[PDB]
């Protein structure tokens, strides 16, 4: 027995968790281990390990008849809502109200947090993935090869370009060949960040293609008049070569590949684990030194930061219908949301990957020196997983190096940083329009943007269409749900 | 009567037969009535749904299109292989060559996909190498939509051809020497047979393999695109039973699903209805 | 186009085997000559060393004053007919006479004539526009004919035309293959391992066995007098009946067999034949007859009869004479009974006699 | 063909039929023997230029890989099962189906036949077949993919036609004898038909072995995965976890090499028993 | 055993058509008799409806008492040799043999007498142990017909048994039977549609065209008599000579063929004659002879040679007489010239003549 038990009987539950296209939950994960021991309750994964796409998932488990006691991932709370007002999840409230003490205590201290995860209805469906911290990417470029070359750090948009035009032609590896590729990044998305170089938003939050407010006014980054101009530009920086061919499809191993093999010269990443590189292969590339830089002036005579850690992602899990063990699942999971349950779900297992210090969590020597970035190692060991739990930043905090710290409190103090955007309150009649055209829409622009990028269309002459199509899509109908909510809450 | 008597005597064996008989109705002809269901009953509208779509009508406009070079390329090359082979001397050499050939055949689709895909990969696939040997530069195929379909048929050609080719071989094998001796008796050449006596001899093989071939002309290439069509050619690679795929079982719309397979299923039945009739009528 | 052929020491090889022995036969113009012998003789590899269809391994043959080895068959001045069925299943009848000339073309008025000719004599002009799918056997060999003769060759090669037809068309077919010879006249190499086409057809027949080549003559020198007891075995509507015999007392006159039986001999001076000498005794079934040729003056054989097979206005008599059985052709009836003894009366001017290590003639 | 050498016209026409004819052979038989040494090269060797036929910098190391990966050897044991299961359950269904199906005093011999032939021509489509599978509870299920795909039409009118060529003599005699059906198909009629025999359970072993769409379709338990399924995760998708990304930088290995192994360790048994294959049907 | 079997009125329809029409026939025990005809014939129809492999539409077939209209093949007491030889090409030949008895009774039926006696009279010692994937046909036979005999039937049947064997091995294989049923003497029953077959091999020749059943009677009577010109121009082994021919002036006395002559004809009894009668006179080759030798007169008939094919001591004479030719069998190996002119003495007591639309034999 244990004293954070939330039953007597040892309770085995179903999940389905697929998430990040990458992984599923595993009961022999060490974390897994270690929270059924602390909780009493073994949660067993189904689902398809072989599968790709995380969402195609979701959807199929949905529509299979048959649903788990637990379904969790990245990027389901528009999902949790729906679902939840057609009943395939259980709101949450009263069994949080009455055997959730922690969340609950969490909730009353986080207002904008809990209206963030609400339904139309009122109903909190799932418990979400709470961040800790205040910024989240910088932009990161080598110095060694700045050094190599002569080459001062560029403080605006043309000084970059030459930059990176430099990094394209002669020799910043200096192995006699023209294989370097300037610029790489382990999210695709980020190539459309570069517009921010001439004035466009690509994003109103760390979400991508989210929307954002300006002067009282609801606008989606992509369908601006800007974003054209600025597309234009990162297609011409494609068809230079100064963008990863392969952005959109080499991913989640971009920077090992450019990085570790010398090739990249330029990024845009979280200021930790692209930090943690410089150690990692400093004995495969000698010379390898990467450093934060503010964001250089853009064409409107700007600094912009688009990207900041936000308060509440839109991950975490929730509770079906046929859970035939709902207050014991709620315990389960207010247990992530104390001290406990925040150890093992930040860093790792004890006597493993941590011990604790102080009263506090400390990591292993072994993982801190580890050339792998331990977020990463946490993922691996089923730690900083969308479910629905509390992250705490010292985590981060003892893999941050102090270059790391110092281009963190560049960003800080610059305030370049731009305000995200929270939200919208939406009733269920509204809710429904967004619902209905905005995935298809988001999934259209997607591939319209991949199309622009790769030079495969050309952005100018397609963009009447492009509008067009917005329109016909159901955007534009959405966007005025999206102000009719805003509008009403902010007045003066 | 005489039905009774025989099955009192064709039993034993009119017990093989049942088994058979119960499968083909569960598994095939059982979802047949699923066909009527999936057709709150109507209905025929999503037909016209169906009938409106950029992406869909694209999809048949690609199908046909796919489907017209399958049978230009496609089609005529294992007949080539077939013929090339039965010249061949050296005993020995041309059992290498077939053993070659026809290997492919075994290697499954999917992992023809992976030897696409890494031979065809920027910087690392050893095409784009070779042709920066040359100082062709480089191209990214499977994200260019102008690339798809020759590398699909290629591939499909380096897979299936030498396989499709065995029978041909076997037909033009078939003929007794007496015809080429005699024709070589009045002096004809090789190239004056072939055209003169093996073509035209083997002619209702192709013709009877032409009409199976199609038969399942609108659904070529399906595993191959399905696994291998980026966004960017979206438009070039989408076909007929893709379509079907994705909004059926992905994206779960099942009636519009089940109903544009109806379309599908119907012109194929149409299709090699009148290719049975011409081919039968005109070849034998 | 009466031309002649001379094989001078041909021989084939196909790996380390040797099929033909280096063969030797001239041809005199004008003349049906037959090859025939058991399966696997070089029967049809010879016909086909002539016409191209397979390489000379040794010696030269020659059609006139050309030597035709290194030649092509397009250009020796041969025409064959094979046997199985050597039309185009596809083209109508015209077509597959034509196809030869059709090969290289050069009009269509000049092919037209010829074929107007061929069909004339093969009687295939209304079966011109129909299709090898539909024609009797006999008629597709005849427009396979067709094909032969509108080649117009110095020579006409036959390799076993008729073994695909059944035996009623087979006497047919064989008339005509006279009747045709007589026609056009031109030279023919016919193969064939029936020894009735032989006998009837040729001019000249010589018969190979494994390889070699056992004899040549006319029909009635191989069936009279036969070089060996193969050739005696061979040719024959039954076969001649070859039972192992001897000598004994005295030598020119009497020759006894097993079944305690002797035969006084005629002189046919020149034999020389040695007393005790270990012989096999030939006889036809022809050659023998019942009780009815009057006491046996040569006091001849005695036998018990096996079985009686009746056939025509002829019969079969099985007649077992010691451990061995002689077969006697008699008339087309009688009661016989088989089991009981009977005595035969043979021929003392037909008998053959062959040495038993050399099968050669000796009597 | 033709034995007797001769023309020009013949002569070149040939070798130039050999030179095309080897030329197409060395482009098929290429991309086996490339993989093969690309398997077997370095990561960083594979990276750049280098390879292009034969292997480079060896050390071995993705097959290392590919041998600690529980899900590849999983699933190969999956594909093994579905294989040989498959094929028995498709030949208990097919040989005796067949072969009743071939004798012509049957009564529905005119209608099984067209029941059985019209599946050919027409088909319930995709969806209607996997609905059938749902309702049927064979969603899954190894079963359901055993007994799921067993019959085919073609399979069945060769068996049947190959049957039928056979002279009726041999069950005439038989039941002469007083053996009656069954004991006739196994005693008699089957080692008759072996070359049939053959053709079907090689047709119906490459189907299951190199068989994808329909299995991960109607499959959802990781560890029933059928190879080319998971082969289709890691071969084609090219996109993986920040383990496998953090694996490639303490290795030395490449993800190209790791692929190339994989597809190295797919192929090995089908280019081992090929020959054997071969060789049957080559006489 | 020695049984009788007898059948009446049997008749077997497919669809709607009718094979057999009212076939009866009475077989003695222990009789040899031969079925046989054209092709497509009710002769396999009947044999195999005797075995029970084909249903009895019609009528009743019994053999000695015993009804086997309904019944199982096993106990129809019957065995049967195919054409195709049917033999099981896995079990041992001697497991082939005793197959059938080996089903039930091991340990008390011994089996070793019957295929001891099996063994001698085929003859095979080494044969014993064998497959018949190695076996030659003509032994692959002879031990299917060692299944059968080693059954000890009632009745044997045979389909064409011999038909797929070559000439000189069926002419061997026949003589076998001959013995065979000489030395066994169980009832059997012979289908086949070579004419030689039924004539050496049958008491009793039963002659079926297409539909109902031609003729009946043993071999000779066949040969001497024939039915209609259908059992003349079958039997016999050159065809009759048949060719249209008329009387005129008076009747029994002559009889007129188509070139400038005419036949005195023997008178007899029963032939109901008649002038001007539009006639075919059939004639045997054997029964046609060359100018006289002896004669003379009235007998003789005027043709013109077209070819002459020399067989042996005996030649084939093909002579034209009207647009029309006849066949005589020559004692030839002597010398003819075709193209001229030759007088034939046919012999007048061997004349057959058939009515021209009845086509049934008047004289
Ligand atoms: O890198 C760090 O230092 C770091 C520190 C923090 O402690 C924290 O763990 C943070 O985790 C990040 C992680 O670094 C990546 O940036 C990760 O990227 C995610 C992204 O947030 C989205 O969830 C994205 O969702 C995808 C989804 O995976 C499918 O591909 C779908 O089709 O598209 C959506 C989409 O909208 O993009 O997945 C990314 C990914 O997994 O690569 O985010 C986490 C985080 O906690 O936010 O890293
Ligand atoms: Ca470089």
């Amino acid at each position: 027995k244990e004293a954070t038990w939330v039953t007597d009987k040892p309770l085995t539950l179903k999940i389905h968790m697929h998430f990040r296209d990458k992984w599923v939950w595993d009961e022999n994960w060490p974390v897994a281990k270690e929270s059924f021991r602390l909780t009493n309750v073994k949660l067993q994964s189904v689902a398809n390990k072989a599968a790709t796409n995380s969402q195609e998932q979701f959807n199929l488990m949905m529509a299979s008849g048959d649903l788990p006691d637990v379904v969790g991932g990245d990027n389901l709370k528009d999902k949790f809502i729906q679902y939840g007002q057609e009943g395939a999840f259980v709101p949450l409230n009263k069994l949080i109200d009455q055997y959730a003490p922690h969340i609950k205590a969490f909730f009353k201290s986080h207002p904008e947090v809990e209206r963030a995860i609400k339904a139309p209805d009122g109903n909190i469906y799932f418990i979400p993935y709470v961040p800790d911290g205040v910024v989240a990417r910088g932009y990161f470029i080598r110095e060694d090869w700045l050094k190599k070359l002569n080459l001062k750090p560029p403080q605006n948009i043309d000084e970059l370009y030459t930059v990176l035009k430099a990094f394209k032609e002669k020799d910043p590896n200096g192995n006699g060949k023209a294989d370097e590729v300037p610029f790489i990044d382990r999210h695709p998305d980020e190539v459309f960040r570069l517009v921010n170089f001439w004035g466009a938003r690509s994003s109103g939050s760390d979400n991508y293609m989210d929307f954002y407010i300006d002067n009282g006014r609801v606008k989606h980054p992509w369908a601006e008049t800007a974003f054209r101009d600025g597309m234009k530009h990162v297609a011409q920086w494609y068809k230079e070569g100064l963008i990863d061919k392969e952005i959109f499809t080499r991913k989640a191993r971009a920077r090992e590949q450019m990085f570790g093999g010398n090739l990249g010269g330029f990024t845009h990443d979280w200021f930790a684990s692209t930090m943690t590189f410089n150690e990692g292969l400093a004995k495969t590339v000698p010379g390898f030194k990467l450093i934060p830089i503010a964001p250089p002036t853009n064409s409107k005579g700007q600094r912009w930061e688009e990207d900041s850690r936000q308060k509440v992602r839109p991950d975490g899990w929730a509770i079906t219908v046929k859970n035939k063990n709902p207050v014991e699942t709620i315990k389960f999971f207010d247990f992530y949301f104390s001290r406990p349950g925040r150890d093992i779900s930040n860093f790792g297992v004890p006597g493993v990957t941590y011990d604790i210090k102080n009263g506090k969590a400390v990591f292993k020597d072994s993982v801190l020196k580890s050339p792998q970035p331990v977020n990463n190692q946490l993922y691996d060991m089923g730690a900083q997983i969308p479910i629905g739990f509390w992250q705490d930043y010292d985590y981060e905090r003892q893999w941050t190096t102090p270059e790391a710290q110092a281009g963190i409190d560049m960003y800080v103090k610059g305030k370049y940083v731009m305000p995200g955007f929270e939200g919208v309150n939406m009733t269920r009649e509204e809710r429904a329009i967004y619902d209905k055209y905005w995935a298809d829409v988001r999934t259209y622009m997607y591939e319209m943007g991949q199309a622009w990028v790769m030079g495969t269309k050309d952005v100018d002459k397609t963009w009447d269409e492009y509008q067009r199509q917005l329109k016909l899509r159901g955007l534009y109908q959405v966007l005025q749900m999206m102000q009719q909510a805003y509008d009403r809450q902010y007045k003066n | 009567e005489r039905l009774w008597k025989d099955i009192k005597r064709d039993w034993l064996l009119y017990a093989m037969l049942l088994p058979t008989i119960i499968w083909f109705l569960i598994f095939l002809y059982k979802p047949m009535i699923g066909l009527q269901m999936a057709f709150p009953w109507i209905g025929f509208d999503h037909f016209v749904t169906l009938f409106q779509s950029e992406q869909f009508i694209r999809a048949i406009k690609n199908t046909l299109t796919l489907s017209g070079l399958s049978l230009l390329f496609g089609f005529p090359m294992p007949i080539l292989l077939a013929l090339m082979i039965n010249e061949v001397y050296s005993k020995g050499y041309r059992k290498a060559v077939q053993t070659i050939v026809y290997l492919p055949h075994f290697i499954s689709i999917v992992i023809v996909a992976g030897l696409v895909v890494t031979f065809l990969s920027p910087s690392t696939g050893v095409v784009n190498n070779m042709l920066s040997w040359i100082g062709l530069d480089r191209v990214y195929f499977l994200t260019q939509p102008e690339w798809f379909r020759p590398i699909y048929i290629s591939s499909n050609i380096w897979k299936e051809a030498g396989f499709d080719s065995i029978v041909y071989l076997a037909a033009i094998m078939s003929i007794n020497p007496a015809l080429y001796e005699s024709a070589q008796v009045d002096g004809a050449t090789r190239w004056q047979m072939i055209t003169r006596i093996t073509l035209p001899c083997i002619v209702p093989t192709i013709a009877v393999l032409l009409v199976i071939r199609l038969g399942h002309i609108l659904e070529v290439g399906f595993e191959y695109i399905i696994l291998l069509y980026q966004p960017t050619t979206y438009e070039t690679a989408d076909v007929i039973s893709t379509y079907i795929y994705r909004l059926g079982l992905q994206g779960a719309r099942y009636d519009i699903a089940t109903a544009a397979g109806i379309f599908n299923a119907v012109v194929a039945l149409v299709i090699v209805l009148f290719a049975n009739h011409m081919s039968r009528r005109i070849t034998k | 186009m009466v031309a002649s052929v001379s094989i001078q020491n041909v021989v084939k090889r196909y790996d380390k085997t040797t099929v033909v022995h280096g063969v030797s036969l001239d041809i005199e113009p004008g003349e049906f000559v037959v090859l025939v012998g058991p399966s696997g003789c070089g029967k049809s590899t010879t016909l086909r060393m002539v016409a191209g269809l397979e390489e000379i391994s040794g010696g030269t043959i020659r059609i006139d004053g050309r030597v035709i080895n290194d030649l092509a068959p397009k250009d020796r001045d041969v025409a064959m007919v094979f046997q199985n069925y050597a039309l185009y299943p596809h083209l109508n009848v015209r077509d597959n006479i034509s196809f030869g000339l059709r090969l290289k073309r050069t009009k269509k008025s000049v092919i037209d004539a010829a074929v107007k000719t061929a069909a004339d004599i093969l009687g295939l002009q209304p079966l011109l526009e129909r299709k090898p799918s539909d024609l009797s056997g006999g008629q597709r060999q005849r427009v396979a004919m067709g094909r032969a003769i509108v080649r117009d060759p110095k020579v006409f090669l036959f390799d076993q035309p008729l073994s695909n037809l059944d035996a009623k068309l087979r006497t047919q077919m064989r008339a005509e293959i006279k009747r045709l010879h007589q026609r056009l006249g031109t030279t023919v190499i016919y193969v064939t391992h029936d020894q009735v086409e032989a006998m009837t057809l040729a001019d000249r027949i010589v018969v190979m066995r494994d390889g070699l080549i056992e004899q040549i003559g006319k029909p009635m020198d191989l069936f009279l007098h036969p070089a060996n007891t193969f050739v005696a075995s061979f040719i024959g509507s039954p076969p001649m009946n070859l039972m192992p015999a001897r000598i004994a007392v005295d030598s020119t006159q009497h020759v006894e067999l097993n079944g305690g039986n002797r035969i006084s001999l005629l002189p046919r001076a020149g034999t020389h034949l040695a007393p005790g000498q270990e012989v096999v005794f030939g006889i036809r079934p022809e050659d023998v007859t019942l009780d009815g040729v009057e006491g046996s003056e040569r006091a001849q054989i005695k036998a018990t009869v096996d079985i009686v097979e009746p056939l025509g206005s002829e019969s079969i008599l099985h007649a077992t004479v010691g451990d061995h059985s002689l077969v006697v052709k008699v008339g087309g009836l009688n009661e016989v009974h088989p089991g009981d003894p009977v005595t035969l009366h043979v021929d003392l001017t037909r008998v053959h006699l062959f040495d038993a290590q050399s099968q050669a003639s000796i009597y | 063909l033709a034995t007797p050498f001769y023309s020009r016209s013949d002569r070149i026409f040939g070798i130039v039929n050999a030179v095309l004819l080897g030329i197409f052979a060395l482009c098929a038989l290429y991309p086996i023997i490339y993989i093969f040494s690309m398997s077997i090269s370095s990561g960083a060797a594979v990276t750049q230029g280098r390879v292009f036929l034969l292997p480079v910098d060896i050390d071995f190391s993705a097959y290392g890989r590919v041998l600690h990966d529980k899900l590849f050897w999983t699933s190969y044991a999956n594909t093994i099962f579905y294989t040989v299961f498959g094929v028995v359950t498709s030949l208990i269904f097919i040989v005796p189906g067949a072969y009743a199906l071939s004798k012509p005093r049957i009564r529905g011999r005119r209608v099984f036949g067209f029941i059985i032939a019209f599946t050919m021509w027409f088909n319930a489509g995709m969806i209607p077949f996997f609905l059938n599978m749902r309702d049927l509870g064979l969603l899954d299920n190894r079963f359901g993919i055993l007994i799921g795909f067993a019959c085919n039409a073609f399979n069945i009118i060769l068996m049947r036609n190959y049957f039928e060529s056979i002279s009726a003599s041999f069950e005439e005699a038989a039941r002469m004898d007083g053996a009656n059906d069954l004991q006739i198909l196994w005693k008699v009629y089957i080692p008759l038909a072996k070359p049939a025999l053959a053709t079907i359970t090689l047709l119906c072993a490459i189907s299951r072995w190199n068989g994808y769409f329909w299995a991960m379709v109607l499959l959802r338990a990781e560890e029933k995965i059928p190879l080319q399924v998971y082969l289709k995760k890691t071969i084609v998708d090219l996109n993986v976890n920040e383990e496998f990304a953090g694996a490639l930088l303490t290795n030395s290995y490449s993800m190209e090499t790791v692929v190339g192994a994989i597809i190295v360790m797919s192929i090995i048994p089908v280019i081992i028993v090929y020959p054997v294959v071969q060789k049957y049907f080559t006489k």
